[PDB]
RNA sequence: AAACUUUCAACAACGGAUCUCUUGGUUCUCGCAUCGAUGAAGAACGCAGCGAAAUGCGAUACGUAAUGUGAAUUGCAGAAUUCCGUGAAUCAUCGAAUCUUUGAACGCACAUUGCGCCCCUUGGUAUUCCAGGGGGCAUGCCUGUUUGAGCGUCAUUU
RNA sequence: CGUGGAGGUCAGUGACGAAGCCUAGACCGUAAGGUCGGGUCGAACGGCCUCUAGUGCAGAUCUUGGUGGUAGUAGCAAAUAUUCAAAUGAGAACUUUGAAGACUGAAGUGGGGAAAGGUUCCACGUCAACAGCAGUUGGACGUGGGUUAGUCGAUCCUAAGAGAUGGGGAAGCUCCGUUUCAAAGGCCUGAUUUUAUGCAGGCCACCAUCGAAAGGGAAUCCGGUUAAGAUUCCGGAACCUGG
RNA sequence: GUCGAAUUUGGGUAUAGGGGCGAAAGACUAAUCGAACCAUCUAGUAGCUGGUUCCUGCCGAAGUUUCCCUCAGGAUAGCAG
RNA sequence: AUAUUGGCGAGAGACCGAUAGCGAACAAGUACAGUGAUGGAAAGAUGAAAAGAACUUUGAAAAGAGAGUGAAAAAGUACGU
RNA sequence: UUGACCUCAAAUCAGGUAGGAGUACCCGCUGAACUUAAGCAUAUCAAUAAGCGGAGGAAAAGAAACCAACCGGGAUUGC
């Protein structure tokens, strides 16, 4: 068993985990077809700018403070201070939340 | 078994039908491998078992 | 180099494909492509042949039977005679054949225009 | 005698062909087959055998119905006649 | 003496015969063949005889 | 993963003067009481058998990957280097070789091989369409039959048709200068390779 | 309760799960009206269901069930998505309320072991994931 | 070559049915002589007959069948196209289609309009 | 000294190894969503001029109908000339049919190729007897129709 | 040092001939091994700089296959049995026929069957294989023929028992019961003269199905006839059921 | 030894795995049973036997300390590269 | 957007090369064993083309010796080496 | 006596539907032991394998009775 100098190691194996591995061949592959996703979407949605413009929306927590990210729609207050109606942004292309 | 049964009797009238061997013929045909009848059947040997 | 993603590179399966396959290939002479603007056809049972490849080189002849079971064609005249006094037909292969007379009754008579053809 | 003696005593049939898979597992007294089940509404076949399964799954007979069904969808399920093009 | 089919019964072989060879059946005996098949005995009556109906159909 | 434990046997243990291995059941079969399982036997699993998660690549160090490639790059001048891998360049009025950016205009094959032996790439034309051998090891039956040596490469900047030009043609390879492969540049983990710059691609390179 | 069908109480185990009598099952009785009533009616789709009255030896329910091959249901758009194949036997893999419900799917960190399926779960949290680039 | 296909297509429905029985007579008169002389492929061409004049029968058939339930619905099972069994199932394209009245007030008043950046 | 034993080489035997080929297996990757009461998966039995088996098929039986290609199949026999044309082909495609006895199995049964019932029609001096031919009779459940049952119960003359 | 494969190179070797194998023939290395000559043989292979691994053999009562000495040995010794002549045949202690001598001694070594076997039954031709000797002989080989039912049986009834409904359990595959908490059926008279079969009364209530070719059971025998069939076929003579 | 009976036996049926059945012997349960056969978990675990496949060059030991339900085993120190 | 040794259709490899690789490159879930659930193999390469041996002789034949075919039967079907 | 309501039924009433097969992925139910603990009873193996019910090309989940306490974020799913 344990011996000599090392650190006690505690590797979760013990089940029988050899069924269960996913293993990633695809990866380019995988990417490769989604381009071909992309590229396709791009074509039937019209001449459309494909993903909708999303508000600028402050991290939330302690460390995540400094930094500014991406949310997932404009609320109703921007949608009406823009003038236009909550469910005329998402025909224009704009996500509300 | 004498007093038998027609669903025995037609497995057995199938049997007595593939019991032959190859017709020439076979042996000539082109790209031919088969040279012998492998599912050959006899009462002595090996029993149908119904 | 192969371009396409539909056609196959692999032995096993060209050589599949070549043994396992159903019934559905002579060049012609100098003449016929200078008079027919074409270079290869399907073998017939109605046309003149002659042979520029093997040991038989030179004999002309009409094919009398297209055997598609050894791949090969069998002209009438070429043949060997047997040791007991029969003759039995040797195989050709069309590829090393010359076609100098066609069979051309009306689809013949077609493939030469498909083909970039000007008949006669 | 438990041996040779013993074994010309046997002259009896226990089971006899199923008339659902002719391959003579239907029990006679238990009136029911042992291979895959009759006349139970279910064809018995367990997880822990995979080779007995692998011998009845499909592919072991003839598919009367579904060697078509894949070229029937290859077109996509057309009815009707066909056309004249040429020649 | 016919190969009559697997399925007809002696009462479908006394008048498919008497209608296509146009003779009566005294009576008919039907055994199956150990090779598949069924064979049939059918005696014509007085009236006839099956030398010249076997060989006017053509087999003697 | 199934391969040889298909077959189920069990060890016939000790007392019957033969070894403990499995034996399988049944018989009237010539299999019955065979070997099984262990990879002494005939038909059985290999020892360890090979799996799919094995370390196929392996990772490199990008700022490694760049330095070896650099190094490559360098490789290509020098006479003697080049020479040491064929590349039969003898006659050459020197190295690197700079050829004018219209080569890579060029759209037919016979004016594409016809400049490449105007400059004096033509014994390396020449070198390969003699080797063309078989294979000695049994992969030549597995979609690996033929092998060749390597032609000069052709390195250009802006694409103007020069690929379809060249892909033809034994031996030569057409590489731009944003891609720059190492497996092109030192095969075999040879340095030196005879490769041919244009106006445009040998300004792109600093 | 749930008494095991085990005979004569012997479990063949550890010492551990020697218990018959005193499990509970892991599923509603509501969950067995169901499928005590969409199996009878197979021509029949399980809506819902709810408590109607009780007694000592019994649990009543009364089941309201959809009919996907009637043409009132066909029509009638609002409840189109009952006709889809995918709907066949809800209760049976339990999609219905008292199904969602006694899986325990739902928001929340108080639903961690069971959120997007307990199987699916565990598989995505114990498994080997290895990419073609060991980092 | 036994008979043709189109050929016999045109003939009456009377004629047909009297060309089996002068198949089925000669196929009762070429059992008789196969017997006698162990060659005879000639029976194999117009077995091949018997058959095609069946199947002209039943196209012929069905057709006045099916013009018959022309029109009306509930036409015979096998007369109906198979598909499949889903596919026979489930929702026609009407049925798929249809919508409720909200939300088709809600679609021609508010639909998805199409855009894109210049400037 | 022979016979005999042993070693080597030459040739010849048993034997199948070694080298080289594969109309195979294994793994990965890119796409698709098409079983079954309109009765499937599977099973039995039969079908070719001469075949057992594989393969295909279902007394329309290595299959019929349609389209395309276009002068064959083949071991032999035989059939051809249908082959400058609605025509060959153990061809390809396949959108029309046949699809035996079964099988979730569907009239009841089934280690007995058993026993029934209903409709139409034909024959046997026949609605009531028999036979032939054609078509039907499984269970749970949904909607609707039609017949009913219940001092459960409502109005109305008695 | 060597083995299977991968990148590069020697424009490397090769059907006027590769690889493989044999060779008390030669050379090099301490050795792992490498090179050559000869014979055999016909389609690929080698050196070097690197990469990769299902990479080395005497045995693990090791796996598969094959062959030895033993060895031309042990043995082919129960059921009281053989001999002569002719015929056939290239080839007779064994085949056939004839003549003797015996045995089973009719609780057969004889005649028929049940279960089981499935064409072993019979005919023609035939000996490479099987008949632990042999064999022109065969229950073997190749090709064919043969099983005829109103009366014989299965069909039908039910025994011990199995089991489907209505129901009650069980997550469930299914378990209990099978007449028990089920309103569970057809049936003769009459109506007739669109009533086809409905309708108006008298009615009875049994109450799935399976389950014993020696249990119960409607009815026939004799003579003769095949290479192989008969209570089945031919002839003659009967009886039962339904109408 | 017994032999017209708690006799012998055919066919159908019922009882099945820690379960059947036992005039009991831990007997029988289709050559297997004081505890059936088959498949899966399963390549079950073993401090215990056996084997563990090329050359040469250099160096080259131990059966001792302490602890352990430890004494046909480990860990620590030692010897060694 | 996620998974998918099942079904169909394809492209590939530093994989295996037929005592290996799926059990099965072959009439392979085949022969065969077991009353049963189940178990389950062996078997590729004559030659380019059968041209696979006319005919002579010996023998009863099987076959042998010639001849002949075929580059070569030291390629003759119990057939690469 | 007539005519309505409610409940329960009958038919080879008109029209329909469900059973089985495959299960590689997916949704649940039920559910061990070998083994590890260099003994063994919690534990681990394992909320696994076997058994059962159910679908699709994907299934499931999915527009919060959520996470956070932060200048708060904002359906679900996968890395």
């Amino acid at each position: 068993a344990i011996s000599k100098n090392l650190p006690i190691l505690k590797n979760h194996f013990r089940k029988h985990w050899q069924e269960r591995v996913k293993v990633h061949f695809d990866q380019a592959g995988k990417k490769v077809s989604r381009r071909n996703a992309r590229a396709t979407r791009a074509a039937k949605i019209a001449p459309r700018p494909l993903d909708l413009l999303r508000p600028v929306v402050r991290a939330p927590t302690v460390k995540y403070n400094r930094k500014v990210r991406a949310g997932r729609g404009f609320t109703l207050a921007e949608v009406k201070a823009a003038g236009l109606t909550a469910a005329y942004a998402r025909t224009i292309g704009i996500a509300v939340d | 078994a004498a007093q038998k049964s027609f669903r025995i009797k037609q497995k057995m009238a199938k049997a007595k039908k593939q019991n032959r061997p190859l017709p020439q013929w076979i042996r000539l045909r082109t790209n031919n491998t088969i040279r012998y009848n492998a599912k050959r059947r006899n009462w002595r040997r090996t029993k149908m078992n119904i | 180099a192969k371009q396409s993603l539909d056609v196959s590179s692999d032995r096993r399966k060209a050589r599949k494909a070549y043994f396992t396959a159903p019934s559905s290939s002579a060049p012609l002479s100098k003449e016929l492509r200078a008079q027919y603007g074409i270079k290869a056809l399907p073998i017939r049972r109605d046309d003149e042949v002659l042979v520029v490849r093997g040991s038989k080189k030179g004999q002309e002849g009409k094919i009398s039977s297209v055997y598609r079971l050894k791949f090969a064609v069998q002209v009438d005249k070429v043949t060997k005679e047997k040791v007991n006094g029969a003759s039995v037909p040797i195989n050709l292969h069309p590829s090393k054949l010359v076609i100098t007379k066609l069979h051309l009754d009306k689809d013949r008579k077609a493939l030469i225009q498909r083909k970039g053809g000007k008949l006669e | 005698g438990k041996g040779t003696p013993s074994f010309g005593k046997r002259h009896n049939k226990s089971h006899t062909l199923c008339n659902r898979c002719g391959r003579r597992s239907f029990h006679v007294q238990k009136k029911t087959c042992s291979s895959c089940g009759y006349p139970a509404a279910k064809t018995r076949s367990y997880n822990w055998g995979a080779k007995a399964k692998r011998r009845h799954t499909t592919g072991t007979g003839r598919m009367r119905y579904l060697k078509h069904v894949s070229r029937r969808f290859k077109n996509g399920f057309q009815t009707g006649s066909a056309s004249k093009a040429s020649a | 003496v016919f190969q009559v089919s697997m399925k007809a019964n002696k009462y479908q072989i006394k008048k498919a015969v008497k209608e296509l060879y146009e003779v009566d059946v005294l009576k008919v005996n039907t055994l199956v063949r150990p090779n598949g098949t069924k064979k049939a005995y059918v005696r014509l009556t007085a009236d006839y005889d099956a030398l010249d109906i076997a060989n006017r159909i053509g087999y003697i | 993963e199934k391969a040889g434990h298909q077959t189920s046997a069990e060890s016939w243990g000790t007392g019957r003067a033969v070894a403990r291995i499995p034996r399988v059941g049944g018989g009237g079969t010539g299999r019955s009481g065979q070997g099984a399982f262990g990879n002494m036997c005939r038909g059985g699993r290999m020892f360890a058998p090979t799996k799919t998660w094995r370390k196929w690549n392996v990772k490199v160090n990008h700022n490694e990957k760049r330095y070896a490639t650099a190094s490559a790059i360098a490789a290509t001048a020098v006479a003697s280097l080049v020479l040491a891998r064929g590349h039969r360049v003898e006659k050459i009025p020197e190295i690197p070789l700079v050829v004018s950016t219209d080569l890579e205009s060029i759209q037919k094959t016979k004016e594409a091989v016809a400049a490449l032996k105007a400059v004096g790439a033509h014994s390396d034309l020449l070198k390969v369409l003699k080797s063309k051998k078989l294979r000695a090891g049994k992969g030549k039956y597995r979609n690996r039959r033929w092998t060749q040596r390597r032609g000069p490469l052709v390195v250009y900047a802006e694409d103007n048709g020069i690929v379809k030009a060249l892909r033809n043609v034994p031996g030569v390879e057409t590489a731009n200068v944003a891609s720059l492969n190492l497996l092109q540049l030192a095969p075999g983990a040879h340095l030196g390779r005879f490769v041919i710059w244009t106006e445009a691609a040998f300004t792109k390179l600093d | 309760n749930r008494k095991r069908p085990v005979p004569k109480g012997a479990t063949y185990g550890k010492p551990t799960n020697q218990g018959v009598n005193e499990l509970k099952y892991q599923r509603s009785l509501r969950a067995t009206a169901e499928e005590r009533v969409g199996r009878r009616a197979a021509n029949l789709r399980v809506l819902n269901s709810y408590w109607v009255n009780q007694d000592s030896t019994y649990k009543y329910f009364e089941v309201i069930l959809v009919d996907p091959q009637h043409k009132a249901i066909r029509r009638d758009a609002r409840y189109n998505w009952i006709c889809d194949p995918v709907h066949k036997h809800r209760e049976a893999r339990g999609l219905t309320a008292t199904g969602k419900k006694s899986r325990g799917i739902n928001k929340g960190h108080k639903f961690n072991n069971t959120k997007a399926g307990r199987r699916k779960t565990w598989k995505r949290q114990n498994t080997l994931s290895l990419w073609r680039y060991r980092k | 070559a036994g008979v043709k296909a189109y050929e016999l297509r045109t003939k009456s429905k009377e004629q047909l049915a009297s060309q089996l029985v002068d198949l089925k007579k000669e196929l009762a008169e070429l059992k008789v002589q196969k017997l006698s002389r162990p060659s005879l492929p000639k029976i194999k061409t117009v077995r091949k007959s018997i058959a095609c004049v069946l199947t002209v029968i039943n196209e012929q058939q069905r057709e006045a069948v099916r013009q018959l339930y022309k029109g009306k619905k509930y036409q015979p099972k096998d007369l109906r196209a198979k598909k499949t069994r889903a596919l026979r199932r489930a929702l026609t394209k009407f049925e798929a289609s249809q919508v409720t009245e909200k939300q088709r007030k809600k679609q021609i008043a508010f639909p998805q309009r199409k855009y894109a950046i210049k400037a």
